[PDB]
């Protein structure tokens, strides 16, 4: 099985300009949104039809109550952070928690906080400690580290709960998440600037988004400049990408255990 | 540290004049989260436009996808217009016609 | 989750050890709590486990095995004051507390010199007292009603370092000689004439 | 840290009732539980933080309001006999913290009855040490009896020479039923105070058995010939005799 991940984000915004919610929380399985909540609706909602169909209303009800609490916590924490930094005006506080179930069956887990979009605190579940980026973060660290049981609870949640949630959601959405749509791949050739020929290897229509693409020279690796296009959502559930070089060339593509070679 | 959005404009399928398609605008890598995006045809705002919800990256920045159904022609110019606190005025980013 | 099981009641001897088990079948696990609750009082937090292992806090230890869905609360060097209910509670996936029905712990005092006897007490302005028996004796209820028999009760004369069991019986025909017939009492029980 | 009222209440069916709970620990989450014999605590309603509440496991017949950060009220809409219980308020710092424990109020004992006519205070009597025991053990046991009371709302204590004593005392953990078969049986409760023979034989040692009873309030109306069974103390006593 391929690698899958479960991520929950939280975004807290101080004194938000007209429009932007004070608090937003969104969950993902891989690149797919699965749950949402914000301080305007004050309601937990599914963001995928396979979540909605497999979780009864009292689940949404229970997590509605939990997020309202987490919203309040996030608000207060942001106020204390602003005070520590002596900051006024509008600032942001973010949280990311989650886990990965790797191909080989091993796992990872992570829990991180950011302030104004920059790393602030990073949890190390193997020594049960928090990594602080500055003296303010260090203040919060000593507070969180003083609570031993709470450190253990978090390790348990990342290693066991998170993984069990992820397996549960993978099963709910398997027709979407475990499918394979192979790439359509083409090589385009063109003289650009006089004497300069550009080769583009372009792929589209593939799912999952993870794809490997490269250019080879005579079957061995190129030690020339390769430009890479981002992996971009095409809007229909599938993705597109490219790689290009200048001028025996061949484009190599790997996707979902299938290798492809396009010889120029 | 504010981060100004990357703006990428591209068709769902390889584009051919005359044939129906979707125009995407993927706006990403920005911080903070407040942002405004419009799709334009010949300078004028397109009214029937879908978009994803605000989304979150592991590097704490945000991203969004706006798209519309369209049939590209030689004559028509499409662009994505974006505003963000990093920008003095809205950035108008032209579709490169799948060059 | 769905279910937590801990014994209804446990009895052990003063000075010794008791282990109180709690098994759980829950949907998800976010930690297991033990609470002490003295009769007529509020529960007070005793312990929390969420990973595998044993934690000691004085005479009390708490153990968890996540693999077996199992915890125990271990009390050493038992004292009378450990008589109380112990409540086991598990947090599930959705952070809800699922409560077992409690284990009542009964402590048997160590009776150094048994002197089983039934005395008659008369009103100030009447009553029978079964007392000073050893802790293996059990007191049964009455058959004939309008005749009342209480459970064993341990008193502690602190200044003389002396504990004793007793039970009261009263009615309105009734005789102290007869009072505790429904119960099996020490053969050598002193019956004052 | 958690303050809860009232500790005792008698209710007539259909009466409404509010229980109050306040907490000064700046906790965000509050809870209302009922505790009934033979089962685990059951959650009635809870409040995950200021500004929200939700149904627990047994919400019917109740509702709540999170008044502010400190206070969480519990209401009995139309009191029913099945709501006869022991109510506990509790708070924790947050909800959906793993290790955060609950802090509990002292509890509220609520008895709901069809009518208030079976409410009775206890009769109290002290029974003096048999002198057979004094000869045989050189110890003296006094026995206190509270009888005929209803509901089971008592607190028995011993008082020697105007001061309350705890040493040498044992009081039954729970009352017995004077009429085992009736659903509204009245109750009896016994207690024992044991002293040295010499202490008992001291003529100027005063012993009083005291029973606080929790019954009807001023508010409750009473039209019967026997005295209104209000909350009250009933004592019986004895002096030492050689
Ligand atoms: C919102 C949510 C979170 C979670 O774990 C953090 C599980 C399920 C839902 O709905
Ligand atoms: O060069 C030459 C090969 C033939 C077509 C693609 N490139």
């Amino acid at each position: 099985m391929r690698t899958h991940s479960l991520r929950y984000f939280r975004l807290g915004v101080s004194d938000p300009i007209h429009g932007v919610p004070e608090f937003i929380s969104v969950g993902y399985v891989d690149s797919h949104p699965i749950t949402t909540y914000d301080s305007v609706t004050r309601q937990k909602e599914p963001r995928a039809p396979w979540m909605a169909e497999n979780l009864a209303p009292d689940h949404w009800e229970r997590y509605t109550q939990l997020l309202r609490g987490w919203q309040q916590m996030f608000k207060v924490e942001l106020k204390r952070l602003q005070r520590h930094y002596n900051h006024s005006g509008s600032h942001t506080y973010q949280r990311m928690i989650g886990c990965e179930l790797l191909e080989d069956g091993s796992t990872t887990g992570f829990l991180q906080y950011a302030y104004d979009g920059q790393d602030f605190l990073i949890f190390n579940k193997d020594t049960l400690s928090w990594l602080a980026v500055d003296n303010v973060a260090h203040t919060i660290k000593q507070a969180w580290e003083a609570n031993q049981h709470e450190l253990l609870y978090q390790k348990n949640w990342l290693e066991e709960e998170c993984i069990a949630w992820l397996k549960r959601f993978l099963e709910y959405g398997k027709d979407t998440l475990q499918r394979t749509e192979p790439p359509l791949v083409r090589v385009n050739r063109k003289e650009t600037f006089p004497g300069v020929t550009a080769l583009f290897c372009k792929a589209h229509g593939f799912y999952p988004p993870e794809i490997y693409m490269t250019w080879m020279k005579n079957g061995e690796e190129i030690v020339q400049e390769i430009d890479y296009g981002d992996i971009l959502p095409s809007g229909d559930g599938t993705y597109q990408a490219w790689a290009s070089i200048e001028l025996l060339y061949s484009c190599h593509v790997e996707h979902s255990g299938v290798h492809m070679v396009l010889q120029v | 540290i504010q981060r100004t959005p990357k703006i990428q404009v591209y068709s769902r399928h390889p584009a051919e004049n005359g044939k129906s398609n979707f125009l995407n605008c993927y706006v990403s890598g920005f911080h903070p989260s407040d942002i405004e995006v419009d799709l334009l045809k010949n300078g004028e705002r397109i009214e029937k436009v879908e978009h994803s919800d605000l989304s979150f990256s592991k590097d704490w920045s945000f991203y969004l996808l706006y798209y519309t159904e369209f049939t590209p022609t030689e004559k028509d110019e499409y662009a994505c217009r974006v505003n963000h606190v990093t920008l003095s005025q809205p950035k108008i980013v032209k579709w490169d016609r799948d060059m | 989750g769905q279910n937590i099981d801990q014994p209804t009641e446990m009895t052990a001897t003063e000075g010794a050890i008791v282990q109180i088990n709690c098994t759980y079948q829950t949907s998800g696990f976010n930690g297991l709590f033990w609470y002490q609750q003295h009769a007529g009082e509020a529960p007070t937090f005793l312990s929390y486990n969420v990973l595998d292992g044993l934690e000691e806090k004085g005479r009390f230890s708490s153990f968890l095995s996540r693999s077996k869905g199992y915890s125990y609360l271990l009390l050493k060097e038992l004292q009378m004051k450990d008589s109380a209910s112990y409540l086991c509670a598990v947090k599930d996936s959705n952070y809800q507390l699922i409560w077992g029905a409690g284990t009542k712990l009964i402590i048997k005092p160590d009776i150094q010199n048994p002197d089983p006897a039934v005395y008659q007490l008369r009103d100030s302005k009447s009553v029978c007292l079964f007392t000073d028996f050893d802790s293996q004796t059990n007191v049964s209820q009455s058959k004939d009603s309008d005749v009342y028999i209480t459970d064993k009760c341990v008193l502690d004369m602190r200044s003389m370092d002396f504990k004793s069991n007793s039970a009261v019986a009263w009615s309105n025909d009734f005789a102290c000689a007869n009072a505790f017939n429904n119960s099996i009492i020490p053969e050598d029980t002193f019956f004052p004439s | 840290g958690v303050t809860q009222t009232p500790k005792f209440q008698v209710l007539k069916t259909g009466q409404s009732m509010t229980l109050q709970c306040a907490q000064d620990m700046n906790h965000n989450s509050m809870y209302w539980y009922r505790q009934d014999p033979g089962m685990g605590l059951r959650l009635i309603y809870y409040s995950a933080s200021e500004g929200t509440t939700d149904k627990g496991e047994v919400p019917n017949g109740y509702n709540v309001s999170r008044l502010n950060k400190r206070e969480f009220s519990l209401r009995l809409e139309s009191a029913a006999p099945s709501q006869t219980s022991v109510y506990f308020c509790a708070s924790s710092v947050w909800t959906g913290e793993g290790s955060g424990e609950l802090f509990f109020g002292e509890g509220s004992r609520l008895t709901v009855l069809e009518d208030l006519k079976n409410v009775f205070p206890p009769e109290v009597a002290v029974f003096e040490p048999s002198e057979a025991e004094i000869s045989h053990t050189q110890k003296a046991t006094l026995v206190c009896l509270a009888t005929g009371f209803y509901p089971d709302h008592v607190e028995l204590s011993w008082w020697v020479n105007g001061k309350e004593v705890h040493s040498g005392v044992c009081t039954d953990p729970q009352p017995l039923k004077e009429q085992p078969a009736l659903n509204d049986s009245r109750y009896a409760l016994s207690s024992r105070l044991r002293v040295s023979a010499t202490f008992w034989q001291n003529p100027r040692n005063h012993f009083r058995c005291q029973v606080q009873f929790y019954g009807l309030s001023e508010n409750d109306e009473w039209t019967q010939d026997r005295a209104k069974p209000v909350t009250q103390i009933v004592s019986a006593e004895a002096w030492g005799r050689a």
